[PDB]
């Protein structure tokens, strides 16, 4: 920050660039290193009533694999044919 | 309901009627195939189609599995065959993932999948070497985790957690030495399981 | 045996040999051979030191946390010498130098200084004393090396009577300044190796038959002077005037005294180690 | 002849330790031999003594590189397993956090690429940036690297009042770092000697040798698993894939440096979208209860008491997650008994496969082009040998 | 959506043609490189002055190990061992026996530094506020038994560190 | 095309001869395998399906979109992977029974 | 403190001469700041 | 009692591996001695490739005997191509271990263990 | 094709354990007792 | 006579703490934040403790990382490589006392079962700034040095 | 609460010291043995007994959630005071 | 008390670039030649 305008305007040159306006070191745009306390919130579980866990209790909504075939028509693949993807209009050639 | 993971069951469609696919093309080799409830489709296969149905799975326009995520083995002491190899596939064309699992013990060799994926190289060194399963027509089949000279396979649940050596340097021969495996401190073991079933779903039979 | 010198474990690193030693001398070619062998085992070890910190490093890795402590002493202050002393059941010492000094001279360093060690030892209570002369002591030698190796011998048995002294032959191994001296360069040698020396005295320390006696421990061979210096050379591929007097002493027989077969040590051939020494440098005929 | 490679370079360097056995004709080298196993600390044996919670630090410490991204992974795959769902807040955060450590990633992997290859300036350049990102993990988690801070049912604290806005502080310059880079380096005619038609692979072999991440996108290869198969909330940001043409070196690089920009432009989204609310799964069974509940309820005490000592229970079962981390496919084959402690984690490192690559790779180049395709691969032995 | 990195036609017209040769003849973009590090030489350098200048920290920060009190003074610490339960590496070893009070007290609590990952997980267990991880990081020793601290250890760090560390405690504890 | 875009995968001057030729290739080796077996009939269906498309789209791009596997030396390719496996299940003849049952308790988890 | 240094500069100790009988004009360390000001100096609050 | 083969279908073919192993090992000796600069002699090299070959010899298992060979083999070539040193070739000697009692009354003195 | 081996199975020297913890070693194999205060 | 003796000491001690040229052996995480130590932030070489050095030009040996054994004899024959004098810093719980992995079978517990050490840092890693008190700990030792005045009263 | 066996060995709150004839005390030697001398118990010991009104009385450590989980205790008994068996404070019905 | 938590500010952050930003600078080809060339013959003058 304290460059001598004559050094900001070489190193300024020398890269092409305005660097005063987005120094690599941190001033005094930072947060302060004191805060107020926080009060955060509480999830949605957080009632009185009608909130029975067993409604809410996906462990036990876990079931053993489905067996499809065990040793004891059209053709399908795994899934559909993924999308071919699309050139970004942001930006498509670097 | 947030705090419950959603299903699925367009992908679980597909993947039972892909799985059943499978079944059918290649009954000479598959004993079970089963779809998990978030969404997995494993292929239980016997161990001699191991090159028929990665090859199948891999060049086959209806399946394009053209990328080997991981090849591993799971030690199950309690079964005939303690040894269960696992194939973790990728399908780029239709973006979808496929387990196949085979079984082989301590002196059943495996057959080599290197001629169906070239990953499958170093991932069946690390499984020699820390299972101890012997893979046929390997190309350079040797250790690649442990040290030169190591006896034993780390990773088989026998095997103890801190080994039965450990080295240090010896001034007296001028080099670092292997001797029996002594701890100031012995690692404690925790009794963590609860007397208590958790989940009724996966009771066994008595 | 108090409770915490009682053994326990299966003789390693991390094991209880009940053994709580203090090693006079320790920084040197012979202390570190016992210090390393008592670590091995789990023993506790005092190491006295004189130098400088950084010159005792190479004794740390010897033994597991806590089983190596180090103390600061002077040879002529006695409550150095006590604190170093007062906790351990065997005192080893392993002081010595192969030439004077302006501050200390071969009565200092054999005569005065073990005294010492022996007395503090026996008023702490010491238990045991290991006590390391010289093969060829004697107060008629023209060394005057070996003139205080023999004034300091006696001294030691009438302070510690239960004293056990080894007198050794020439020393050879990687640090010795045998093999070595002759390779940077009448008379019968038997020189014995280095972990010889040091098996016999750990084994001295465990057999209660040691204590009061007198070993020799020397080589199983005798050479020629002529002979081994020539076999030297070959092995390589190629001072004052006190060692050179000692190196001319013809190395004395003394079938009376116990050897390392009484302390169940196997001495070792100088042929089978000559090569380990000498090859960074880079057979004698024996007498019957 | 026969040559070994050391250990590693002479300056400081975080990869681990190599033992490169070469087989050389005059210039260029025949064969490739890498030694591992030099880091390997037998991981995935010690996290079966380890309950779930307790394996999570094992995490950070693969890629120690990037580490909430390694967290993130495994949070998933227990996630899955134990059939919950973190909520939104904490998903964005971990998106945010994601991206914040693909930052940390590629620098550390651009960067020690250009300081093996003797380009030592822009290291230190990027390296005060790392510094201070290193200071974002330290302030949501305490730690500057192993934050452990990511865990299965969210994360483990909200975010501190004020972090956001120092992050926005350091994205809003970002870009202009990457600029200072790129102009040591994108156009300099020795940078381009060094990479340029080095270390060329196919999009067939990438596919086949087991490929993934940047290996792949360099060749053409359209594909990233936030795409493909997105996780959290990828599938709500905006971002391109970039895609190389020649397969080689110099197309990787500019596919890492591009990414950092897609970095930036995802963490910017992260900053605005950012939701209210909870941060940790409302499911006690699973996610320890706050500490005020825990000193006031009986039941919260229970939870606490029994999720830190015996740990949650997990249903049995096996799962193969992954994600797109820095270095490529990060996944983790979970293997679950039903107990508390899973009962076997197998890591599927993306360095593993690359590194079997290197042979094939440095086919036809000299001894000075396999150092550079080390650095294109950008290979940490942590989670090479686990 | 995807974009190109590196896909572009470099134009064959004279002029463009002779831009490229300037720059391959006249070395233009390895001076525009100078000119980078250049600029970086009168830039202010980001080097702080240690150990009189010191690096940012957090409330949260995870650093040496302590035992606390009550303000009474009594103890927190009652023995209950989940610190020792969930330490991942095992760093924790404890005993406990009622103390002559009848109060439900520790006789042994040992932390292995060096075994010591540093996560932080014993004070997330802790119940009552007892282990935390203290502020201080510059307690490097020169022997390996140095870093094996008892609990007469760890008591001390708690009353050498309080005050620092329970400002700490203050400001995060909305947050736990 | 001036490229796939894929390295190592070069352009096809004439996609629409290629792919008749492959895929009248792979019905002809299908025929060595028996009637009832699976793979052939599931094949079949598929290369059929396919060689139609060929047939009655003449515009690359157009037929790339109805395929749906990329670009259209993605086809090709794929065409080939096809014919090589369908060679190799001739040898294996995986459509014969079952080779062997596990153990009873082989594919039980948990223990 | 010197606020219009940047964030890492714009606080620092100047250790005493001497501290618990030790010569410290020379040989100074982080561990003589005492924990009141180890808060303040590393920057975990913005109030000495 | 029906199983698959690694190498060898029958003991005399596995024994052909062994002694195939132990002619290998019998030649390298010589050059492992001077390579690594041990300080064994080639006949204590020798007797320990015996000791080694002889604690095995009481296998009747074709599929066992091919491991061992298969081990073995390996082994060899740590040591031919030097990817082992010097401590991983004299780990075979035990130097620095104290022997241990044998008889019931030595260990009965020291231990516990049986 | 498969060979036929009558032996039984043994891969005591294949496992890498030191014989003096195959030989000295007494394995217990039990249901354990369920603890009886729960 | 004591006078020479100890001042000569002082400009030895001086010279070495002040050009302590480290061979760092970046074993796993805590490699980096030994780079970071380098970085700019820190810059240990501004007190004289050069960036690249090679191992025979080495005082100071770094061992920053996880020691497993089948790496343990090549570190030793850096260290005995090492012209003297030459110290050993001990960076983070792994090289302290194997740390995390202290119960595997494959790892060293410790490297002061390889090499002495000098100095232990603690942590998981240690932060760069812990890392460099350490370092300038290791000055302080140097400079506690009196190898002439033992040397003299030989 | 501190005090030195006949060695001079000062004993922990614990109650830890080495006897006369253990080598152990060896490692003090040229050092010390670190001792807390803040005995938690003689601390304790110096809290008033609170004088209550009711049967019941509650206890979390004081300072809100930064204490011990709160606790119920039983006043009762006349002969004794109750004690929270998290922070040892002593409590009376009045 | 309100939930605080930390939260965007209200209307989200400023714009963040991201995209390469190499500024063209210097002269032309022909330019950048024809000064090296009177160069030249001036000094050759
Ligand atoms: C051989 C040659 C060397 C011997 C000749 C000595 C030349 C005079 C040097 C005096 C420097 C003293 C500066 C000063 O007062 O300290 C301020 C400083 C407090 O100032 P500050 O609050 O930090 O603010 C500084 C600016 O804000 C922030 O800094 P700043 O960079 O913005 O401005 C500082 C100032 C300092 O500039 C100078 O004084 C030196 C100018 C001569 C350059 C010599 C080359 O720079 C300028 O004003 C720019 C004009 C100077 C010419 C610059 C030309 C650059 C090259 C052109 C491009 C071509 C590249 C190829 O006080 C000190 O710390 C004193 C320290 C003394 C250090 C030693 C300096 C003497 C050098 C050794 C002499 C021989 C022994
Ligand atoms: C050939 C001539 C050699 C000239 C010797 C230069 C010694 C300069 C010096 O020691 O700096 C002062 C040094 C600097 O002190 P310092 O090195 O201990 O610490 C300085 C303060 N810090 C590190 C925080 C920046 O003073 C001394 O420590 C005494 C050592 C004197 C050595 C000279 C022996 C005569
Ligand atoms: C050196 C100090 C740094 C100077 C600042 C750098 C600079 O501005 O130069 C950039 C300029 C543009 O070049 P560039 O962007 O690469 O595009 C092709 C050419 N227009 O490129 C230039 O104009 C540099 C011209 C260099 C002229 C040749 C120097 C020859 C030296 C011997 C005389
Ligand atoms: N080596 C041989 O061939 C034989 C040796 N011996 C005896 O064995 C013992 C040791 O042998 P070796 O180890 O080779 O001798 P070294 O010289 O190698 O070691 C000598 C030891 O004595 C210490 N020491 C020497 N002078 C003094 C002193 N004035 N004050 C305090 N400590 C001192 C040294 O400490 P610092 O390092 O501080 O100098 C060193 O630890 C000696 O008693 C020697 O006489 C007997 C027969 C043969
Ligand atoms: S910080 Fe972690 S590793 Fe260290 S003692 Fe606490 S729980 Fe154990
Ligand atoms: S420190 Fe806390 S968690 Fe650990 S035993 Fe004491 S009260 Fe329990
Ligand atoms: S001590 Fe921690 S940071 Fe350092 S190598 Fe070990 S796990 Fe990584
Ligand atoms: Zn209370």
């Amino acid at each position: 920050a304290s460059a001598t305008r004559f050094i900001q305007w070489l190193r300024n040159w020398a890269s092409g660039r305005d660097l005063q306006a987005k120094l690599q070191l941190r001033y005094q745009e930072i947060s302060k290193r004191t805060q107020p306390p926080p009060k955060l919130p509480v999830g949605p579980s957080h009632k009185l009533s009608n909130n029975y866990y067993c409604t809410r209790d996906g462990r036990r909504e876990a079931m053993p694999p489905s067996i499809v075939m065990s040793s004891q028509k059209k053709a399908v693949s795994p899934a559909p044919p993924i999308k071919r993807w699309e050139l970004s209009q942001d930006e498509p050639y670097l | 309901r947030p705090t419950v993971r959603p299903r699925n069951d367009v992908a679980h469609k597909q993947l039972s009627a892909f799985g059943e696919y499978v079944a059918e093309i290649l009954p000479k080799y598959v004993q079970q195939v089963q779809v998990s409830c978030f969404n997995e489709l494993e292929i239980c296969i016997h161990p001699d189609g191991v090159i028929p149905v990665l090859t199948f799975l891999r060049d086959h326009s209806n399946a394009q599995f053209k990328s080997l995520a991981d090849l591993t083995a799971v030690d199950i002491p309690t079964r005939q065959n303690r040894f269960e190899i696992v194939y973790n596939l990728l399908s780029l064309r239709f973006n979808s993932r496929i387990r196949v699992k085979t079984y082989t013990d301590e002196l059943t060799p495996i057959e080599s999948s290197v001629p169906v994926y070239k990953a499958a190289n170093w991932y069946e060194r690390e499984i020699w070497d820390m299972f101890g399963v012997f893979f046929a027509n390997h190309p350079d089949l040797r250790r690649i985790l442990t040290d030169y000279g190591f006896e034993g396979h780390p990773f088989r649940k026998d095997f103890p957690l801190s080994g039965y050596v450990e080295l240090r340097y010896d001034d007296e021969v001028k080099r670092v030495v292997a001797e029996p495996v002594e701890l100031a401190q012995e690692f404690r073991k925790f009794d963590l399981n609860s007397p208590w079933e958790a989940f009724p779903a996966y009771r066994q039979p008595p | 045996l108090h409770h915490a010198v009682i053994p326990h474990g299966k003789g390693g690193r991390s094991s209880v040999s009940g053994i709580v030693a203090t090693v006079f001398g320790a920084t040197g070619f012979l202390g570190r051979y016992v210090v390393n062998h008592l670590g091995r085992m789990g023993s506790q070890v005092i190491v006295p030191h004189r130098c400088e910190p950084y010159d005792t490093m190479h004794l740390r890795p010897m033994g597991d946390l806590g089983q190596i402590i180090f103390m600061d002493w002077n040879g002529r202050d006695k409550d150095s010498i006590r604190r170093a002393v007062e906790h351990s059941s065997v005192v080893i010492n392993l002081v010595g130098r192969e030439w004077e000094t302006q501050n200390f001279d071969f009565e200092d360093v054999f005569v005065k200084i073990p005294q010492a060690i022996a007395q503090v030892s026996k008023e702490a209570g010491v238990e045991k004393f290991i006590h390391i002369s010289h093969l060829n002591a004697d107060i008629k030698s023209s060394s005057k090396y070996l003139r205080s190796k023999a004034v300091g011998e006696k001294e030691v048995r009438e302070t510690f009577p239960e004293a056990t002294i080894i007198k050794p032959a020439e020393i050879f191994g990687r640090e010795d300044r045998f093999l070595n001296y002759f390779a940077n360069i009448k008379t019968v040698k038997q020189p014995v190796y280095i972990v010889d020396v040091t098996k016999g005295i750990i084994n001295a320390i465990k057999d209660p038959d040691a204590r009061g006696k007198t070993f020799a421990f020397v080589g199983p061979s005798r050479y020629l002077l002529f002979d081994l210096v020539q076999y030297v050379f070959a092995v390589a591929h190629r001072t004052t005037r006190d060692k050179v007097e000692r190196i001319h002493t013809t190395d004395k027989i003394l079938p009376h005294l116990p050897g390392l077969e009484d302390l169940g040590v196997e001495a070792t051939p100088l042929e089978l180690k000559a090569i380990e020494v000498l090859r960074r440098h880079r057979p004698a005929k024996t007498i019957p | 002849s026969n040559l070994t490679l050391n250990f590693g370079p002479q300056h400081p360097a975080a990869h681990g330790v190599l033992r490169l056995v070469m087989e050389l004709s005059g210039e260029m080298v025949r064969k490739c031999d890498p030694h591992i196993g030099l880091l390997h600390r037998g991981t995935e044996k010690l996290i079966e003594y380890k309950t779930y919670l307790q394996a999570l630090p094992y995490f950070d410490r693969l890629d120690y590189v990037s580490m909430m991204c390694n967290e993130q992974a495994y949070s998933l795959a227990v996630e899955k397993l134990l059939n919950i769902r973190p909520p939104p807040r904490a998903q964005w955060i971990r998106v945010l956090f994601g991206e914040i450590t693909r930052l940390l990633n590629h620098i550390m992997a651009v960067t020690t690429h250009a300081l093996d290859i003797g380009a030592m300036t822009p290291f230190f350049w990027m390296f005060e940036e790392r510094e201070k990102m290193f200071e974002f993990y330290e302030r949501v988690s305490g730690a500057r690297m192993h934050a452990a801070y990511v865990r299965p049912g969210g994360v483990h604290q909200d975010l501190p009042l004020g972090l956001m806005d120092d992050i926005y502080e350091f994205s809003k310059n970002f870009s202009l770092r990457i600029d200072e880079l790129e102009e040591m380096l994108t156009n300099n005619r020795i940078w381009r000697n060094r990479t340029v038609d080095i270390g060329i692979v196919t999009a067939e072999d990438a596919l086949n040798y087991g490929f993934s991440g940047v290996m792949l996108r360099g060749s053409g290869i359209q594909w990233d698993l936030r795409k493909t198969q997105p996780y959290d909330v990828y599938d709500q940001v905006e971002f391109d894939v970039p895609i190389g043409s020649r397969g080689d070196c110099y197309d990787r690089y500019l596919c890492r440096v591009e990414e950092m920009r897609q970095s930036i432009r995802i963490i910017s989204q992260c900053l605005n979208k950012m939701p209210p609310g909870e941060i940790k799964v409302d499911d006690a069974k699973v996610s320890p209860p706050k500490r005020a509940e825990m000193k006031t309820s009986m039941e919260s005490l229970i939870h606490h008491f029994k999720l830190y000592t015996e740990g949650y229970q997990v249903p049995p079962g096996a799962t193969y997650t992954a994600i797109e981390a820095p270095k490529g496919e990060f996944g983790v084959y979970l293997v679950s008994d039903g107990s508390s402690r899973p009962y076997r984690c197998k890591i599927k490192a993306p360095g593993f496969a690359h590194l079997a690559g290197l042979d094939k790779m440095s086919k036809g180049h000299m001894l000075a082009d396999v150092v550079a395709i080390i650095g294109t691969q950008d290979i940490v032995f942590g989670e090479v040998d686990r | 959506t995807y974009k190109y990195v590196n896909l572009r036609e470099p134009s064959m017209d004279m002029k463009s043609v002779t831009d490229r040769a300037a720059q391959t003849l006249l070395w233009t973009e390895l001076i525009r490189g100078l000119g980078m590090t250049l600029s970086y030489l009168f830039r202010e350098p980001a080097t702080i002055n240690y150990p009189f200048e010191k690096g940012p920290l957090s409330p949260r920060f995870r650093g040496e190990h302590a035992l606390r009190r009550y303000p009474s003074g009594e103890e927190r610490c009652i023995a209950c061992k989940l610190c020792e339960a969930v330490c991942p590496a095992q760093a924790i070893t404890i005993e406990a026996e009622p103390r002559a009070d009848g109060s439900r007290r520790t006789t042994r609590y040992d932390i292995d530094m060096t075994k010591c990952i540093y996560c932080g997980f014993c004070q997330e267990a802790c119940p009552v506020d007892a282990i935390v991880e203290g502020p201080n990081f510059e307690f490097s020793t020169e022997t390996h038994e140095e870093l094996l601290y008892n609990k007469e250890k760890l008591l001390n760090n708690g009353d050498k560190w309080e005050a620092e560390i329970a400002a700490n405690i203050q400001a995060d504890y909305l947050y736990r | 095309k001036k490229t796939t875009g894929l390295v190592g995968l070069a352009v096809c001057e004439t996609p629409h001869e290629r792919l008749k030729i492959l895929y009248t290739k792979i019905l002809d080796v299908l025929g060595h395998i028996p009637k009832n077996a699976a793979y052939r009939k599931y094949t079949e269906q598929i290369t059929n399906e396919k060689l139609s498309m060929v047939k009655a789209e003449p515009d690359v791009k157009k037929l790339e979109e109805r395929l749906q596997g990329g670009q259209i030396e993605e086809v090709i390719l794929q065409a080939e992977n096809e014919l090589s496996l369908a060679r190799k299940m001739i040898q294996w003849k995986p459509w014969e029974p079952l080779v062997e049952e596990p153990p009873a308790s082989q594919w039980k988890w948990p223990i | 403190e010197d606020n219009k240094q940047f964030f890492g500069r714009h606080r620092w100790v100047i250790y005493t001469t001497e501290m618990n009988g030790k010569n410290t004009f020379w040989d100074v360390d982080g561990s003589m700041v005492p924990p009141e000001w180890h808060r303040w100096l590393h920057c975990m609050t913005d109030d000495p | 009692t029906s199983v698959k083969p690694i190498f060898s279908r029958d003991m005399n073919e596995a024994k052909r591996r062994v002694r195939e192993l132990y002619r290998a090992w019998y030649r390298e000796v010589p050059n492992t001695v001077h390579l690594f600069q041990l300080d064994i002699s080639v006949k204590q090299g020798r007797d320990k490739v015996r000791e080694m070959f002889k604690k095995n010899a009481h296998i009747t298992d074709p599929r066992v005997v091919d491991l061992l060979v298969i081990k073995g083999k390996m082994e060899l070539e740590e040591t031919i191509k030097v990817w082992k040193q010097r401590t991983h070739v004299m780990r075979f000697f035990h130097e620095t271990e104290a022997p241990r009692p044998k008889d019931f009354l030595s260990k009965f003195y020291v231990g516990h263990d049986p | 094709q498969l060979i036929t081996v009558d032996e039984k199975l043994d891969i005591t020297t294949i496992t890498g354990v030191p014989e003096e913890h195959i030989k000295t070693r007494k394995a217990r194999i039990f249901v354990p007792a369920r603890n009886n205060m729960q | 006579g004591e006078y020479v003796v100890a001042k000569l000491d002082d400009l030895i001690n001086w010279a070495r703490r002040s050009s302590l040229w480290p061979m760092t052996f970046g074993l796993a995480c805590c490699a980096v934040e030994m780079m970071h130590m380098a970085a700019p932030r820190y810059d240990m070489d501004r007190f004289g403790v050069v960036f690249r050095a090679s191992p025979r030009q080495s005082d100071v040996m770094i061992v920053a990382g996880t020691l497993t054994n089948k790496m343990a004899p090549a570190l030793r024959k850096v260290y005995d490589q090492m012209p003297e004098p030459r110290y050993v810093v001990s960076m983070g719980s792994c090289a302290n006392g194997g740390g995390y992995y202290h119960y595997s079978y494959s790892v060293v517990r410790g490297c002061d079962r390889i090499v002495p050490v000098d100095i232990y840092v603690p942590g998981c890693p240690p932060t760069a700034e812990a890392l460099l008190y350490g370092i300038l700990q290791l000055q302080k030792k140097i400079k506690r040095e009196k190898r002439l005045r033992i040397w003299y009263r030989r | 609460g501190v005090r030195t066996s006949p060695t001079g060995e000062k004993v922990t709150h614990t109650g830890q010291v080495y006897d006369d004839g253990d080598y152990r005390k060896v490692r003090f030697v040229g050092r010390q043995k670190e001792v807390n001398e803040n005995f938690a118990i003689d601390l304790i010991a110096e809290q008033p007994v609170s004088q209550v009104g009711s049967r019941v009385i509650s206890c979390d450590g004081g300072g809100g959630a930064l204490g011990h989980p709160r606790v119920y205790i039983n006043l009762d008994k006349e002969t004794k005071t109750g004690t929270c068996g998290y922070c040892g404070l002593q409590f009376r019905q009045q | 008390s309100k939930v605080k938590q930390d939260m965007p500010p209200v209307g989200g952050y400023g714009p963040i670039d991201y995209k390469r930003n190499l500024p063209r600078r210097g002269l032309s080809g022909y330019s950048m030649f024809a000064v090296g060339i009177g160069a030249l013959l001036f000094g050759y003058w």
